[PDB]
């Protein structure tokens, strides 16, 4: 049975509606609320690494959709343009009325390909994810979401700023998955699950103001030696560098 | 049964968005024609993590997923909007569904102020019992 | 708060079409196959000013739009259904959703007939206090 | 909070569900009524000028349908067909399950073109474009609507003819918006907004049995000149005419 | 109203299919991306014919169907869930919609239990009245 | 009024919520069910012939579905896939998330031709095509369904195989309707009411290990002739033949 969530003794308790005493009062429709929780809040990685390792491709299982009033500001988001390598789609379109998470800080945008076998991408731990009040069981195309989990309550009687980051994928929902970061449409950096959204944003503008984009018709993909640091969650927390060249590979210290 | 968040961490403050069905419009701005578009539509407010409502409430959502997703596995409903509405049912006939015995656990009717109405006027009866 | 049509004219007759989810069909007349198409499952009706009411109906349908489209801007729903079905469970939690206070002004419980079921059978025992 | 109608003290009073008194009754879900009324009940112009002033287009406004059960006899309603000058459509097709509003004595059907600059066209007074028992937001293309308003109640416990007339439209949407009442395919009548729909049926048959429409391959638009009468609500309420010519345009008296 | 069955024939037994909205599930069969496809998510069982049960539920579903039909040809929901939810709540409004006059036979209130706790406790002042 | 089924004095009574009495307990949604039932149950004729003549096309009135939550394991159900002699599909494709019914013992696949005068091809005793826990008053293409009813009732508070049998047939929805079983791609059985599934499966696997089934490039057509018995209904209840030849018919005896 789904649980509904009560507020007794200075506390929050997991009861239904079945289990409640004569005291406990519901006047109004009001007082029923559901909430979606990202699972940012509970310490999961965010990185773009991490964070697709936890969703699969799977056939069978008929996709759906539950609704949420009220959402939690997202630090980091997702939008998927995700191909195969005959270059057919490998999500569905957003059904009609199903629009991005309202609320993130960071939205990580990854296009790439991969072999994608199954009708369907799914949370590989049971989660959501979270689009604009309505939760799906599957991710969407070109859609921003969040992972999250919903809650059911019953409550007592009585600036935003958005910076997305692009990413290139090859081998996606694979274990030999290689993500790039886009500098410009010439110019990466080789991803590694360490890198914080900040680091990536201030590692893209000292690339622009050093002037280390690719001058050539060509592709430049820089690599940061482990010698550099880069990360502790989000909620309770680069001037100059070296570069030097080495599909034309390169290396950052 | 209470809530025991165990969860590698929480943020205890809960920055959130949500609706709202009313919102005493200015002017002409309930008017979709010329009120805000799907970005605007959203408040915001942030709540801190007082009775541990907050860390309970994430741990909350986490326990609640199995019997969700269950749910959802045998709905033909493409999109559900009704597990509120179906609880705010099941709450009624909880209380409601069946004949309330009076003083009965499962009878929520208090006849407090008037088992103070009949025994405070039997001193209309016993009290003038003169001839 | 009563009505206070403020509209330019008012046609005080109800020229109203509708449904029936009902109506004793005549033969076959109920099997889709058979049965009437989109445009014949219609009744009509005329209804005509008395006690202001249809001149009271228009200002309200006019007043109620701001609610009704501030409520639309919220919801994620595409079509909307639920409305009056949420008004009537709205209409029991008012009334049942807490412990129902005999005698108070939100509990709709009356004890009349049987206020005058105890305070008549006393006279079996202040009747019968003989030896 | 939504309001609902209910009758006391021999009148309609706006009241709600958590403001009733414990002598109201509610034993039914029957009692509970959706009304769609005409905004024509109310007094205001129907004629196609007038009509479409009310209507604009608008984009980032998600459509919204809300079903009501019971509704009114239409004089006048509305079907538009409107395309851009490139060609491509203004309107969407109706949802499925999306009929035209069942009563209208006149269907004003409108073709034409116009910059349409907002993805959806909604109604600058904030009310809605009512259909087959469903009202919108928004209009769909070549679905027949009525202007109109929803009401709720609380109830206590105890032949058909349609006309379609044809006009052809420029610039609309704009201030400077063109209307022409078809005759037929090549002969036209300039609208004026005192043109009432039963004038127009008889300048109709009166240009058919006159012999006054085109003998020619090319359009021939006739202008009524101020003299002539044309107009008061439609519930409370033409034999010889001279015509001469003057794309080829003409005058009628 | 009883229900006669006047079928050609009965077939006494039911070999019925269905969901669950729970099943503790084993492991993380819950989750969408391990669980089972469509074609797994039903349970089976065996209804006998005891009581008359089954033959009179064929002729319930027969007879239902002309009301049903003329209920799906007034709505214009393309797709109907809320046919039990609206039952409840018309059980609920049948009950509780209006004022519940103790006694009377339209309220489902019982006093029986303190009926017998006021005429027992009128022995505490009967009972005592010496001085 | 949609009645409701209640178990009363050890039997099953049609009722309704406002006719119940203050003993009768509702406390919970979960005592409200809604069953499918299915024809079969009933004594109709199952084979192909008398199952179709009791389906007919019809335009002008909008489909409907509704749902239920259990059903019951049916011996024969039904997939169409009717073109017009044009090519154009006759039956719509399945909306989202409508499924096939999910326990069929034989599913008598039928693909073919006829007029299909109508755009939606309904019951003609006004029963529902039951697919997997939705209702519809209407067929789909290729989706496998049951004829059934449903009831809804107040509950008081206390291996599976599957065969496929393929159909030709001409002339569907007339009284004209041909049908033929397919044996394999070139090798048919002319198809009267009389033969049951199990017959046609034994016929099936007599023609493949007897060796008749066509060994040319034309299309043979056997006809059992009326000597031979194959009937009753399905819950209460051949090795070797003479094969001979007469667009190449034959018979057999
Ligand atoms: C509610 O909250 C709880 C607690 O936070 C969440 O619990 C998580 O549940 C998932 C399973 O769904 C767990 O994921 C599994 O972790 C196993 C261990 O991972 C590593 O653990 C340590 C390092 O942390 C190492 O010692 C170890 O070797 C692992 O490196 C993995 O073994 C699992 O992977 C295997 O199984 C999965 C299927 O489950 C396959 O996909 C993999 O290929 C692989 O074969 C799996 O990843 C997770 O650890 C739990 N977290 C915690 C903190 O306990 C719930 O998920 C959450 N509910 C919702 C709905 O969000
Ligand atoms: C419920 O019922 C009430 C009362 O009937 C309706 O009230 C109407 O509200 C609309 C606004 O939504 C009013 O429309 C506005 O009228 C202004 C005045 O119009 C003329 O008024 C007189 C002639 O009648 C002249 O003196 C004057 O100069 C105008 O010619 C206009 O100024 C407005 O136009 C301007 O603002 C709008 C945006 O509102 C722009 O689109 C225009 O381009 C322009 O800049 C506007 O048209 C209307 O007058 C009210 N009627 C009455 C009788 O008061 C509600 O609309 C109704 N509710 C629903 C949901 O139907
Ligand atoms: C609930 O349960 C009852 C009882 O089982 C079902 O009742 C059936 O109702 C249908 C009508 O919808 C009946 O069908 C009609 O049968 C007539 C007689 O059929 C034959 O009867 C005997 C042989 O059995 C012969 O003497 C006779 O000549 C017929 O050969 C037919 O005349 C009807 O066909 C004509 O009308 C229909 C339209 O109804 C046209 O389509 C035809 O072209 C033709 O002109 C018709 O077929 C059926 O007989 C009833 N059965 C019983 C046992 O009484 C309900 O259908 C069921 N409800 C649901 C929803 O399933
Ligand atoms: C304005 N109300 C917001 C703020 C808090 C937030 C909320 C409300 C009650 C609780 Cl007990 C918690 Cl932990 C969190 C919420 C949840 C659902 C819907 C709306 C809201
Ligand atoms: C048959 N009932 C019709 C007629 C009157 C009309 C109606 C009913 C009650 C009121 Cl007080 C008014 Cl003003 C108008 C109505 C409204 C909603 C649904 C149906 C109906
Ligand atoms: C597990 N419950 C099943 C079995 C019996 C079956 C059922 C239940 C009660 C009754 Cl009186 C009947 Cl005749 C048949 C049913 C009906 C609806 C939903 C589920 C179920
Ligand atoms: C991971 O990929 C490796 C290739 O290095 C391969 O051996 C194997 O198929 C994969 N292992 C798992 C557990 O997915
Ligand atoms: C970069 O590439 C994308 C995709 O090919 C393209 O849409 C975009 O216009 C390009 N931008 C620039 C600045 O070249
Ligand atoms: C990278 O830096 C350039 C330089 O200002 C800026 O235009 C661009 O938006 C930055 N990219 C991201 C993803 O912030
Ligand atoms: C030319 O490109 C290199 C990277 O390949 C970059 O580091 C360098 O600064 C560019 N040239 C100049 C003059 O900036
Ligand atoms: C109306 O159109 C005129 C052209 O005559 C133009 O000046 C102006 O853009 C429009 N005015 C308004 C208020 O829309
Ligand atoms: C008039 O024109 C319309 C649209 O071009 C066309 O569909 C219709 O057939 C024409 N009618 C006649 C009588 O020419
Ligand atoms: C105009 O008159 C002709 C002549 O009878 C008629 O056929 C036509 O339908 C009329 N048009 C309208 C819109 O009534
Ligand atoms: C030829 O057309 C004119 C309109 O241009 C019309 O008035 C006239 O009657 C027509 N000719 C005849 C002989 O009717
Ligand atoms: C049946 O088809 C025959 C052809 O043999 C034809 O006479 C008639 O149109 C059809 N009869 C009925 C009742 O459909
Ligand atoms: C039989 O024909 C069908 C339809 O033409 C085709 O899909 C199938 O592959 C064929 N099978 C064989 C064994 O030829
Ligand atoms: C007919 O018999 C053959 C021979 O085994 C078999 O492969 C085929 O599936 C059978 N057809 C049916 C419909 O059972
Ligand atoms: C050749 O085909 C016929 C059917 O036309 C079949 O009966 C016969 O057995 C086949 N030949 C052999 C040698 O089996």
């Amino acid at each position: 049975s789904i649980p509904l969530g009560v507020i007794h003794n200075s506390a929050l308790q997991v009861s239904d509606v079945d289990k409640l005493v004569c005291r406990d009062k519901l006047s109004s429709t009001n007082q029923l609320r559901s909430v979606g929780l990202n699972l940012e809040g509970n310490g999961v990685a965010t990185d773009v690494p991490s964070a697709t390792k936890r969703w699969g491709f799977r056939s069978g299982v008929p996709p759906k959709v539950v609704n949420y009033e009220a959402g939690e500001w997202a630090e980091n988001c997702y939008n998927l343009e995700i191909k195969k390598p005959d270059g057919s789609e490998c999500l569905p379109a957003a059904p009609d009325g199903i629009r991005g998470f309202p609320r993130c800080r960071y939205v990580h945008k990854v296009s790439g390909t991969g072999p994608c076998a199954g009708d369907f991408a799914f949370h590989k731990e049971g989660a959501f994810f979270l689009y604009d009040r309505l939760a799906s069981t599957v991710i969407y195309r070109g859609t921003t979401f969040a992972e999250g989990v919903v809650a059911f309550l019953i409550l007592p009687q009585a600036g935003y700023y958005s910076t997305t980051i692009r990413y290139q994928a090859t081998g996606f929902g694979t274990n030999e998955t290689e993500y790039l970061f886009e500098v410009d449409n010439l110019t990466y950096v080789q991803l590694e699950s360490r890198f914080t959204p900040q680091f990536l944003l201030q590692l893209n503008e000292t690339i622009y103001t050093s002037g280390k984009r690719s001058n050539t018709t060509g592709k430049l993909i820089w690599k940061v030696n482990p010698e550099i640091d880069t990360t502790w969650a989000f909620w309770e927390t680069s001037e100059e560098l070296s570069f030097t060249v080495v599909x034309x590979x390169x290396x950052x210290x | 049964e209470a809530i025991v968040n165990a969860q590698p961490k929480c943020n205890p403050n809960l920055h959130y968005w949500t609706t709202q069905d009313e919102g005493a419009a200015i002017g002409l701005a309930w008017i979709p024609y010329f009120g805000p578009a799907a970005e605007g539509i959203y408040i915001e407010g942030l709540m801190h993590n007082q009775d541990g409502l907050i860390c309970g409430l994430r741990q909350l959502a986490n326990e609640t997923t199995q019997a969700l997703q269950l749910f959802l596995r045998a709905t033909t409903e493409l999109r559900t909007f009704s597990i509120l509405n179906r609880k705010a049912i099941d709450f009624l006939l909880q209380r409601w569904g069946g004949t309330c015995h009076i003083l009965g656990p499962d009878c929520c009717i208090e006849p407090a102020d008037w088992t103070k109405n009949i025994t405070d006027k039997i001193d209309q009866i016993i009290h003038d019992f003169v001839d």
